């Protein structure tokens, strides 16, 4: 997901934004 | 924009973009 | 051992003593 | 919480890994 | 969203949000 | 500026967009 | 001495380095 | 848990875990 | 240029003064 | 050693404690 | 130039500055 | 001290060379 995503390829700030609470 | 982010880089970002909010940092095992 | 960690700070300690189960940072609480 | 316990406070590495998932 | 960003902090949150097209950091002006 | 507008003050992801050259 | 620098650890030799003056951070596109 | 640790990020794991002690920064060269 | 070759390859510091104001 | 180690491989936070003074 | 660096941002500039040679950061000192 | 000259302070480039090992 997230970690493996934004690392591995690449991600915005607004998906980022999913993994607050 | 997009951006390629990893390690602990990967949490400055949710630092930032939650702010105030807070998270969870949840990598694959 | 004991230290002032402010902001992104304590994010990155959380990063590096959590490693791969990862966490939860709820500053509200 | 962990604010305060670290920011204001002080606390050791040990106290962080209450934090961890 | 609201936060409080000094000194690297600040430049750190300007190439997040900025990334390829980048920035200018003029803190005379 | 932005030290002010962002260090003294507070200020959103919005508003760094103004310094993205 | 020579270092190897790149992405947000770029901006951080820039933030250093001009301290004080501001600076431009262009990358290529 | 195990860190994979280069450059800066190495020198940051350092000032955290010694903190208050301090400590010395020798890479092969 | 700068980024390209800080990265790319190496670059000391006073390549770096070139990017002030 | 740490350093080369560090990045190379991995390591552990109780390694480098060998490392304060 | 001439800046306030406090705690991390202190060792990062060391990192920085010294690179291959590599610091020592004795605080008690 | 490093600390003092430096966090309390004020010190350059220059003054952080005499820590390099
Ligand atoms: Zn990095
Ligand atoms: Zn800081």
């Amino acid at each position: 997901g997230i970690v493996e995503q934004c690392c591995a390829s690449v991600c915005s700030l607004y998906q980022l934004e999913n993994y607050c609470n | 924009v997009n951006q390629h982010l990893c390690g602990s880089h990967l949490v400055e970002a949710l630092y930032l973009v939650c702010g105030e909010r807070g998270f969870f940092y949840t990598p694959k095992a």
